[PDB]
């Protein structure tokens, strides 16, 4: 027996130390034959059009085009008004500005009674 | 350190504060009280324009250093007599500062006998 | 812009008498500078002036009485 | 030898109003201490590189 | 790197790539060479104690606390070939990698030099433009229905032919360019 | 385990492409065809052109348009010790009090 | 002042009466000239003005503008020539006269002495970009743009008409000299917080403002190469120079007014300086950054100090020439690709080095990396802000971190790594090219020579 | 100019695991029942030139012999000149 | 750099010397074309062993994949050469 290691979001889990990898059943190797069968699919695509003479031109990806997609553009559509999310909106967009509004009007209330009551010092400030 | 550990780990109102040192009259100990005496003038220490760190008691000394190592340039191991003038004059300072120290310390110690003296006196 | 050293496989490589005699005389450089500045400067190290013992003034100078008077 | 020390204020940049904006340089003890230090670990590193980077 | 990868790892392989990484980091642990010999017989004798063990589910047992073993003291600071995807000089060389169709927009006055090598490029050239039309037929007629169940290639069969997509292999462009 | 026939047989073709390839990457004796056209010492040359011309513009920059403007080169005060004289007025410092000097 | 808008009108029947093959060249050639002769424009005095006649007037915030303004349309004719190869001559013929009469309205907008004529002429801008966009665009959503960029544009200005219109019925006139001798305060009421309103929210639609921003990305993504250039260098400063004009008649009321601007503004560009961070195209990312320059601005105008409006005017042409510099690139890179995504064309120092030197300069103008004019006007808001408030320093320190990251972060994605295999289509880089990277670098590095010129009217 | 000499490979005969560490090694693993197939091929490591090892003090006082002499003698012409 | 060209010569030069101070193997027996398991009658753990002084000897690293198929001598010295670029 040894300590054990405990994985984060930011330290996974090795490879080695995943159950699933010694949990074999007929049907894992059939899923693990088809996903082998479907990059190898891919991987003739790709490498026919690679290795082709005659082409002069970018291969077009369309897994590119549909990442770009669905990160700009896919976006609103999508976009449902819910609590979650009108919450975070509300939060994310509201709250930061009326926090520094009360932090800079505070500092400059304070700074505005200084300089009225004349206890400020403001000798040699000639640039502003 | 043992002075450190004196004040830290035992009594400390038994060892002076550094920061608020002396605390007794300079002319509780003995009535002589001889004045230290300073050889350079202000006019020549700020010709020299030493330091404001360096303008002590031992100026004078570091002027004719200072005067030695300009005049005799090229032989940069020329003057070592007035450096170790120098160098006494420094050591002969703190061990002043330590004598201070010192008899600050006694001073103390003297002052509590006195008020446990005088708190037995009182309570018998 | 140096000579010409073949490798060696499996064995110690071959050496210039140069390197081998600057570097000796280098070393023995720095051993013979330490040597001549702690002969000549040895305060440096060990000091020049004693440090006093504190607790051996006599009170005579630090202006203490015997207890009694103030 | 004497300890010189100088200010070379030579091309004037801009001025803000009250406030003066000029190419400056200070030879002082530092600069004038650093300069050969740097100059001569700069020169052995050039040699160094001319070996190191042959390729 | 060259050889296709297939759908899983055997037991057997495991075992070995087990094996490969704890020689390795012990190795990484005992600098000297003797401590080093000496301490891979002690994993040798260790490892091959279970080698004739047949039921495979304590066999799977084993290999899981060799992992579990092996990820605790695992040396967090190995030492890796300065080549090998970890070492200190992994991608040195790839900023002196170009590609061989950039010759192709050289100016004439450019090309003027080295008449040889551009006349060999272009010997090359054709023999790329008849052995791909070749080729795309011969892959089209080697594959099973359904599409390839593998990114394993197959060579030549005929006399003239070339194996399927190699213009990209054999025009590589080197290990160290400049 | 090992290599499959097929295996081997595609490595054996491309390595002998590839090796053809890379032997023709080599350059003939005469590949390199360069068209040529035109239109202590070295030392000496170096010291002139690289620091005294620089020296030359560098003083005649300061010395005659530089400090013509008030305050753009100035000077840290030289030190004065006791027992100095003075190359404009001519005066000397007086000397010191005579500390009393032991060891 | 005709002496220059009248060349400029010229302009318009030499391109008509032009040889089929010989547009570009007469065009390139007399709006080179045409800056030159502006060129003597930056000749100002510490007075009040170059009052040339009673309808226009130059100053020392105009100068520069209209310098600007000048120099880039031969550079926008430079950048199009390509991507108009393969269009009929009476459409190329057209798109010059688009170009043309933009320069010719923004000319008279800089130097406008009335309020009414600036506004005249500020809306006159409009229809030749709408044109632009919606004409020569590439994809489909440039319809979709060209609205969002136009309504935007009137919902803002058509209050600002019925204030001017109101100004001039209470005060008698609306020229601008006038307006600044006989300036008045302006009391806390409902009423001048609605007139207040109405004057700035025009010109904060045009910065853009954060939150009034959502047209610009879709304008300038959408845009041809020579609409982005004009949108990002000058049509921005368009905001700019009017809340400069505009913010004489609003005192007291901006003491306490510009607060929610402010916040707004010093929030805001952090939020788009993160938001080019994740940015999966190239020209959308310097669009963001330029949002985040201009809310720099914005604070600078709302400070209301002899240092913000300095540092407003030099940060002001310092990003017109480095946002143009940075389209221009992006648009070498995609008339080779034909993608705009950032991720696709990669390593292309190796193929393309003098491209890789100016996209490197590019960056570190775009950084802020002193001494450039850029980091001049950048420096001079920030002391100014501290001045306002010491506190600003945070926001302002986290923007100059965030900006140098995704600035370096576009360098290295393309520039640097390893090239894509299956691109095979990269030429050589044209001198056309190289001759409109140095065009935009080398004026930039001149002008941190004498930057008194840049610095607007109150150096 | 670049070095093409046809370096050939020493014997590998040669190297046998006595008088190296290496012997110690097989011989505590023989009294566990173990042998080391691979110990031939690192007995060039202690073989040549190799085979004399420095320790860390020696190492420091590299030159000490030579400087100390240097020493002894220019403080013997210090002591004849300025005694005089 | 400074490092001379090796050759297919030098390679299957140092890789013979390697294999004959492995003592599992007899210095007779052992040819280029000699097989390890049936030729030798060696091991899985002696191949990766074979392997790792290998990749000892010629300062790079052979992964897992592609060493596993390496059964020869010959094929040893063929992916060294493919790896280094060897003309001849
Ligand atoms: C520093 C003193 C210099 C004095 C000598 C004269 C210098 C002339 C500079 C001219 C202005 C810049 C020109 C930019 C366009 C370059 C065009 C080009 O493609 O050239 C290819 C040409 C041929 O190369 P190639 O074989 O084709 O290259 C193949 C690849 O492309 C590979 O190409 P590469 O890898 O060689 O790339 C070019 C190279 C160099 O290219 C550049 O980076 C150019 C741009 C650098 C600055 C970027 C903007 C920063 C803000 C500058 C604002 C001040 C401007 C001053 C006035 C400028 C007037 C034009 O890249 C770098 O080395 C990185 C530069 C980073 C500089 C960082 C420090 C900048 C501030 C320095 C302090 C300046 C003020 C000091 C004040 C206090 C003391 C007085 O090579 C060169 O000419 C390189 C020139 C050397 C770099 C000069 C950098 C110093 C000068 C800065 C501006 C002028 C300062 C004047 C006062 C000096 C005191
Ligand atoms: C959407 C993306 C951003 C777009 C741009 C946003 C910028 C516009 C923000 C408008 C600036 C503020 C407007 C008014 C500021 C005046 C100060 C006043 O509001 O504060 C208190 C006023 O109290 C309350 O605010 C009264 C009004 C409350 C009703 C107003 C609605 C509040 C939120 C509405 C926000 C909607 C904005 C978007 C519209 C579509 C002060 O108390 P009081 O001393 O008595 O009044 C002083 C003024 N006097 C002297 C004329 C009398
Ligand atoms: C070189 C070969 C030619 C040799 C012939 C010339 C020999 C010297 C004669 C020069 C005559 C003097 C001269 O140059 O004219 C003065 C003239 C200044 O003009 P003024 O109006 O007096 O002051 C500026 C405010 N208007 O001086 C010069 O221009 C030359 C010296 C400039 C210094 C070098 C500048 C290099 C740095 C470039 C700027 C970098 C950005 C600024 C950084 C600011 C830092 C705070
Ligand atoms: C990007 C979209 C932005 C849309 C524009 C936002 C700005 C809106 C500014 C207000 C609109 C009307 C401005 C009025 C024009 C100025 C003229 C003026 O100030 O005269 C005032 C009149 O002021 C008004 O009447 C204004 C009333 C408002 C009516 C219209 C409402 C429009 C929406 C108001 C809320 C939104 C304003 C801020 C929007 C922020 C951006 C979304 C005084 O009238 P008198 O009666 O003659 O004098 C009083 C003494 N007898
Ligand atoms: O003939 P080959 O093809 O070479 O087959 C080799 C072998 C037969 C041994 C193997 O491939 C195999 O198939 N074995 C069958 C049973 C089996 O292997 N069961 C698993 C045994 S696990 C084991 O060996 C114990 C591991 C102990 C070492 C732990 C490592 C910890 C190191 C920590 C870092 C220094």
């Amino acid at each position: 027996s040894f300590p054990k290691y405990k994985p984060s979001r930011l330290a996974t889990l090795p490879a080695t130390l995943d159950p699933a990898e010694y949990d074999i059943s007929p049907e894992t190797r059939k899923a693990q034959a088809e996903r082998l069968a479907i990059r190898s699919r891919l991987k003739r695509e790709y490498l026919l059009q690679y290795n082709d003479p005659n082409r002069l031109g970018v291969i077009e990806d369309p897994a590119l085009i549909r990442w770009t997609y669905a990160r700009s553009a896919n976006i609103y559509p999508n976009f449902r008004p819910t609590p979650k999310t009108s919450l975070l909106g509300a939060l994310f967009g509201i709250g930061p500005l009326f926090f520094w509004y009360y932090v800079f009007k505070t500092d400059r209330d304070k700074k505005e009674k200084l300089i009225q009551e004349g206890k400020l010092d403001q000798t040699f400030n000639i640039s502003y | 350190g043992a002075h450190l550990a004196r004040r830290y780990l035992g009594d400390a109102s038994k060892e002076p504060d550094p920061l608020r040192m002396p605390t007794f009259p300079p002319d509780y100990g003995f009535p002589e009280r001889k004045e230290r005496e300073m050889v350079a003038t202000q006019q020549e220490m700020n010709d020299a324009q030493l330091m404001l760190q360096q303008r002590d008691y031992c100026a004078h000394y570091l002027i004719q250093l200072l005067k030695c190592k300009r005049d005799s340039f090229p032989n940069f191991l020329a003057c070592k007599h007035e450096q170790h003038d120098w160098d006494y004059c420094e050591h002969l300072d703190y061990v002043k500062r330590m004598k201070e120290f010192e008899r600050e310390r006694r001073l103390l110690q003297r002052k509590k006998r006195r008020e446990q003296r005088e708190a037995e006196m009182a309570r018998g | 812009g140096g000579v010409h050293i073949e490798p060696r496989y499996r064995q110690f490589p071959q050496l210039t008498r140069s390197q081998l005699i600057q570097a000796e005389f280098f070393s023995a450089t720095m051993w013979f500078w330490i040597l001549w500045r702690f002969w000549h400067d040895s305060d440096a190290v060990l000091g020049h002036f004693p440090y006093p013992d504190p607790s051996q003034w006599t009170d005579e100078e630090l202006g203490i009485l015997p207890d009694d008077e103030d | 030898h004497t300890g010189q020390e100088m200010i070379i204020s030579n091309w004037h940049w801009m001025t803000l109003q009250t406030v003066e904006l000029s190419l400056s340089f200070k030879m002082d003890y530092f600069s004038v201490m650093f300069i050969p230090v740097a100059l001569f670990v700069t020169w052995s590193i050039m040699e160094f590189s001319m070996w190191y980077m042959h390729s | 790197a060259f050889s296709a990868p297939a759908a899983y790892l055997t037991h057997q392989q495991k075992v070995l790539r087990l094996y490969k990484r704890a020689l390795r980091h012990l190795e990484s642990w005992c600098v000297h060479r003797d401590k080093y010999r000496y301490f891979a017989c002690l994993m040798r004798a260790r490892f091959d104690e279970h080698k004739n063990e047949k039921d495979m589910v304590k066999a799977t047992q084993l290999l899981r606390q060799a992992e579990e073993e092996f990820w605790y003291g695992q040396h967090p600071q190995p030492y890796i070939f300065p080549e090998s995807p970890g070492g200190t000089s992994y991608e040195r060389y790839e900023c002196y990698k170009v590609p061989e169709w950039c010759l192709d927009d050289w100016h004439p006055s450019e090309k003027a030099m080295y008449p040889d090598y551009f006349a060999k490029r272009e010997q090359w050239k054709r023999l790329r433009r008849e052995s791909w039309e070749r080729e795309v037929k011969q892959l089209q007629e080697e594959t099973p229905p359904g599409g390839p169940r593998t990114e394993a290639l197959p060579p030549a069969r005929k006399e003239g032919d070339l194996p399927p997509l190699w213009w990209h292999i054999v025009t590589r462009p080197r290990e160290r360019p400049m | 385990s090992g290599y499959t026939p097929d295996e081997k047989l595609r490595l054996q073709q491309l390595r002998e492409l590839r090796r053809r390839w890379l032997k023709d990457q080599e350059l003939s004796p005469r590949e390199p065809v360069l068209p040529p056209r035109r239109v202590t010492y070295r030392h000496s040359i170096f010291a002139v052109t690289h620091v005294l011309i620089p020296v030359w513009i560098i003083h005649y920059y300061l010395k005659y348009h530089v400090t013509a403007k008030p305050y753009t080169v100035v000077e840290r005060k030289p030190r004065i010790f006791p027992g100095d004289t003075i190359l404009e007025t001519g005066e000397v410092i007086p000397l010191m009090k005579e500390f009393p000097d032991q060891h | 002042m005709l002496k220059i808008i009248i060349p400029t009108t010229m302009l318009l029947p030499m391109t008509w009466m032009s040889k089929h093959n010989m547009i570009w060249i007469n065009a390139t050639v007399h709006s080179l000239l045409i800056s030159l002769i502006s060129l003597s424009l930056l000749n100002q005095l510490g007075e009040n003005s170059l009052n040339f006649s009673l309808t226009f007037f130059s100053d020392s915030l105009s100068a520069p503008l209209l310098v600007l303004t000048t120099w880039l349309l031969p550079l926008m004719l430079m950048a199009s020539q390509s991507h108009l190869s393969k269009e009929t001559t009476t459409r190329k013929k057209l798109y010059i006269t688009m170009l043309i009469l933009l320069q010719l309205f923004l000319i008279m907008t800089f130097t406008a002495t009335e309020l009414i004529l600036f506004y005249i002429l500020f809306e006159a801008t409009l229809v030749p970009t709408l044109i632009i966009i919606t004409r020569w665009g590439n994809q489909t959503e440039r319809l979709n743009a060209g609205l969002y960029f136009l309504f935007y544009t009137l919902a803002g200005s058509l209050p600002l008409l019925v204030a001017l219109v109101y100004i001039q019925n209470t005060t008698g006139s609306l020229n601008f000299l006038i307006i600044h001798y006989w300036s008045h305060p302006l009391s806390n009421s409902w009423s001048n917080i609605f007139m207040w309103l109405a004057c700035i929210m025009a010109f904060m639609v045009k910065m853009p403002l954060y939150g009034l921003h959502l047209w610009l990305p879709k304008a300038h993504v959408e845009a041809p190469i020579a609409g982005s250039m004009v949108l990002a260098a000058v049509l921005l400063k368009l905001g700019g120079y009017g809340m400069m004009r505009i913010t004489t008649i609003l005192n007291p009321l901006t003491n306490y007014m510009a607060y929610p601007f402010l916040m707004l503004s010093m929030w805001g560009m952090i939020m788009t300086s993160s938001i080019c961070l994740r940015q999966t195209d190239l020209k959308s990312l310097i669009a963001y950054s330029s949002v985040s320059h201009m809310a720099l601005v914005i604070v600078a105008i709302m400070i209301q100090t002899p240092w913000s409006f300095m540092g407003a005017t030099a940060l002001m042409i310092a990003h017109g020439l480095t946002s143009s510099m940075l389209f221009c690139l992006a648009n070498t890179n995609y008339e080779r690709v034909h993608s705009r995504t950032m991720i696709l064309a990669r390593g292309l120092q190796t193929l393309l080095p003098l491209m890789a030197t100016w996209w490197l300069v590019a960056s570190l103008t775009n950084l802020a990396l002193p001494p450039s004019i850029n980091l001049i006007g950048e420096l001079f808001i920030i002391t100014a802000s501290f001045s306002w408030s010491n506190i600003t320093i945070i926001l302002m320190g986290m923007n100059m971190m965030i900006t140098a990251l995704y600035s370096l972060y576009m360098l290295i994605t393309t520039q640097r790594g390893k090239y894509t295999h299956h691109i095979n289509n990269i030429k050589p880089s044209f001198t056309r090219e190289n001759a409109l990277m140095a065009l935009h670098i080398l004026p930039l590095l001149l002008l941190t020579l004498n930057p008194k010129m840049i610095l607007g009217p109150l150096y | 100019e670049h070095g093409h000499s046809k370096m050939e490979l020493p014997d590998y005969k040669q190297w046998k695991i006595e008088g190296t560490p290496l012997e110690t090694v097989q011989e505590k693993l023989a009294a566990r029942g173990l042998r080391d197939p691979w110990g031939r091929n690192e007995a060039w490591r202690y073989s040549g030139g190799f085979a004399n090892n420095v320790s860390f003090v020696g190492a420091l006082l590299k030159g000490f012999k030579w400087g100390f002499a240097a020493f002894v003698v220019a403080v013997g012409a210090e002591y004849y000149l300025e005694s005089q | 750099s400074d490092a001379p060209p090796l050759t297919l010569e030098a390679i299957k030069d140092r890789v013979l010397y390697v294999l004959k101070l492995y003592d599992k193997i007899d210095p007779e027996k052992l040819s280029v074309n000699s097989h390890f398991m049936k030729d030798l009658g060696l091991d899985s753990l002696d191949q990766v062993e074979i392997i790792m002084a290998m990749e000892d000897e010629f300062g790079f690293e052979i992964p897992d994949i592609d060493a596993e198929k390496l059964m020869c001598p010959q094929e040893i010295v063929d992916y060294i050469a493919d790896k280094k670029d060897v003309y001849e």
